[PDB]
């Protein structure tokens, strides 16, 4: 607790053992029955596991690109480049850069907005996630790739992942938006 | 995929060899036998049942060997040293290995049942003759006041002889159940939300206490 709190701190935490996440959480309603990708604190994005991985083997293997897709996200951009000057064991050189390469600062940036004020927020006022996705993408670029939204809306504020909403899935003006953009 | 577990695949495994090769095995001593010797021009015969043949095999691989029956055609002498060379192994390794795996099943499963309005205390941690001698003998002391509280011991271990025979003589108002209360369906089975209290006891002799806290 805290002076002019609590459970309002965000947190996410790795895991070594996935079913230790039954732990992580009370109000929870859960059954140990369940995988981990079904668990609130997972849902909710609190908790994290190496196990959630092991897919990248396959998916390697399947298709290459889509693993170069996840690394240049994650990473921040970290490119073969970058750990070729690292392998040289020099530590990670630097300086001022010339304009040519720095114009590599454009790079796309996963972000995430609001809809409870500025431009968006009226499609957030009962509006539907395809008019709010034409929309954004065509004033300014930005791409959705889902919803981040309250469990309790009717109470606490962990709030659940919606990947890829249908083109007329409701939207509440609580309801935060993963995004891809370019400022 | 109806053989989910390992230990139901191997039990699978061994009794359905061991009975189909005895079974084969006295089908082929039931043909020699009664065919008889081809060397003698099948003079040399004896007219076993199969059942008799099947009973004999049983008699020889457990090495009892009565000799109420016997084989005497010289194909069934030969094949009858052939069997005893092979199927002793098989016979003295499958019984203990069978004995081993139905051996295997847990005791105290199972679940506790709550009486009308009575009250519970589940006992987890470090449970053994020991400590539980040390806390029952406290905690049912005569001198105390006629409480109804039952107790409910929640552990991994099977527990010791001595333990077995404390549990039993207080059987009327003691019960151990096998698990662990880091298992949610453990504590169900306890029915750990209608408990009274629970207490959980430390391994004061441990080699970490920081571990054991
Ligand atoms: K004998």
């Amino acid at each position: 607790t805290f002076d002019d709190a609590g459970a309002n701190v965000p947190l996410i935490t790795e895991l070594a053992n996935d079913s230790n996440v039954q732990f992580l959480d009370q109000d929870d309603d859960d059954d140990p029955d369940t995988e981990l990708y079904m668990t609130q604190p997972f849902a909710c994005g609190t908790a994290f596991a190496v196990s959630v991985l092991d897919s990248l083997m396959s998916t390697s293997y399947f298709n290459d690109n889509a693993l170069t897709l996840i690394r240049t996200l994650i990473t921040g951009g970290a490119t073969p480049e970058l750990e070729q000057i690292l392998a040289e064991g020099a530590g990670m050189r630097g300086g001022y850069c010339s304009p040519a390469v720095l114009a590599n600062r454009d790079r796309c940036r996963v972000a995430q907005i609001s809809l409870f004020d500025g431009p968006l927020a009226q499609f957030g006022q009962g509006g539907h996630y395809g008019e709010l996705f034409v929309y954004a993408l065509r004033h300014f670029g930005i791409l959705c790739i889902g919803l981040y939204r309250f469990r309790d809306t009717n109470p606490s504020s962990k709030r659940y992942v919606i990947t890829n909403p249908p083109e007329d899935f409701p939207l509440l003006p609580t309801d935060q938006v993963y995004v891809l953009t370019y400022k | 995929n109806v053989l989910k577990t390992s230990t139901l695949i191997r039990l699978v495994q061994l009794v359905v060899s061991f009975v189909s090769l005895w079974l084969t095995a006295a089908g082929f001593l039931h043909l020699l036998e009664n065919s008889g010797d081809p060397f003698f021009d099948f003079g040399n015969a004896q007219h076993l049942t199969y059942w008799e043949c099947l009973y004999f095999l049983m008699v020889t691989m457990s090495t009892v060997g009565f000799g109420d029956i016997f084989a005497t055609t010289v194909l069934g002498r030969t094949f009858v040293v052939i069997f005893i060379m092979i199927f002793i192994g098989l016979f003295a390794s499958f019984i203990p290995e069978i004995a081993e795996i139905l051996g295997k099943r847990q005791k105290y499963g199972g679940s506790y049942k709550k009486e009308r309005g009575k009250r519970h205390v589940v006992v987890c941690g470090y449970i053994t003759f020991d400590s539980v001698s040390n806390f029952l003998k406290d905690f049912l002391h005569k001198d105390r006041e006629d409480v109804d509280v039952e107790i409910v011991f929640l552990h991994k271990g099977l527990p010791g002889l001595e333990l077995e025979g404390l549990l039993k003589r207080h059987f009327t108002q003691v019960e151990y159940f096998w698990g662990s209360v880091m298992d949610a369906n453990d504590l169900e089975r306890v029915k750990i939300q209608e408990a009274d209290a629970c207490l959980v006891l430390a391994n004061k002799y441990c080699q970490d206490p920081d571990q054991e806290d």
